[PDB]
């Protein structure tokens, strides 16, 4: 839970993406909501305006606002307002989805993906199995910090890293699980940069190493934070009075759900 | 859904 000196305002991506084996985009689906926290009942009367790049009326993004949101206004002018003109948000701190949208993107469209994925199999000499290489590239500006590469085989062996061949050499082996499988954590994915993950697992045949999954979660406090599709803030305002500016924060986050290669 | 306000 972040810490709110009045007004926390936070924009949460969920990205869904899926990719044949040769990392090829089979399909990506990303969901949003803006958030509002207020704790200091002064600042509740308040009127939010998003950013100057974000279009509000492109419909492939299908922006909803809560009921007791003023729909035109949000379309008109992309201010975040209440229908009843005098009515205040909670100063309660508690979490209110105030705004929400969803877009997918077909077959061989990247614009939604955070995280390219590739993998390359062939049989290995050191165990009953397969040595896999994860090819991965990032087109985030941050850094991505402990993704986990899950591989839903639980072999009898220990899984043996490959050191030389992994960019980001420290990964290691946090967990073999009878059900969810084998999960293996590399500490850091930079900004704009690829990297590969080089290991070799016993498995019975190739296909029982798919679907391998991958999990990860970047967050970003900041006033000017823009979102993964580039939702951003561009000021908060008094209801009564919009040159009054008021005082905010902004967390931006994207993490992945179903993200996966089969 | 939506939080009632």
């Amino acid at each position: 839970v972040p810490e709110n000196n009045g007004i926390l305002i936070s924009i949460k991506e969920v990205i869904n993406a899926e990719f044949s084996r040769d990392g090829t985009i089979h399909s990506s689906e990303l969901k949003g909501v803006l958030e509002l926290r207020i704790n200091d009942h002064d600042l509740s009367h308040s009127n939010l305006k998003l950013a100057d790049s974000i279009d509000v009326r492109d419909k492939s993004f299908q922006f909803k606002t809560h009921p007791n949101i003023d729909k035109q206004s949000f379309l008109s002018t992309k201010l975040i307002s209440l229908r009843d003109k005098s009515k205040a948000f909670p100063a309660n701190d508690q979490s209110l989805g105030v705004l929400r949208w969803r877009k997918v993107a077909p077959a061989e469209d990247d614009s939604l993906i955070p995280l390219t994925l590739t993998t390359a199999v062939s049989p290995s000499e050191s165990q009953q199995g397969f040595d896999v290489i994860i090819e991965y590239e990032s087109v985030l500006e941050t850094e991505l910090a402990d993704v986990i590469f899950t591989i839903p085989v639980f072999p009898q062996e220990p899984v043996d890293i490959n050191t030389e061949s992994s960019t980001c050499s420290d990964a290691e082996v946090v967990n073999m699980d009878q059900e969810m499988g084998t999960s293996i954590k590399i500490s850091k994915i930079a900004a704009n940069d690829a990297g590969a993950l080089a290991f070799t697992i016993e498995a019975p045949y190739e296909d029982a190493l798919y679907p391998m999954t991958v999990s990860f979660q970047e967050s970003t406090r900041d006033k000017l934070a823009k979102s993964f599709t580039g939702m951003a803030i561009q000021s908060v305002v008094m209801a009564n009075d919009h040159d009054q500016e008021l005082p905010y924060d902004v967390i931006t986050s994207l993490k992945s759900d179903e993200y996966l290669v089969q | 859904k939506w939080d009632d306000f």
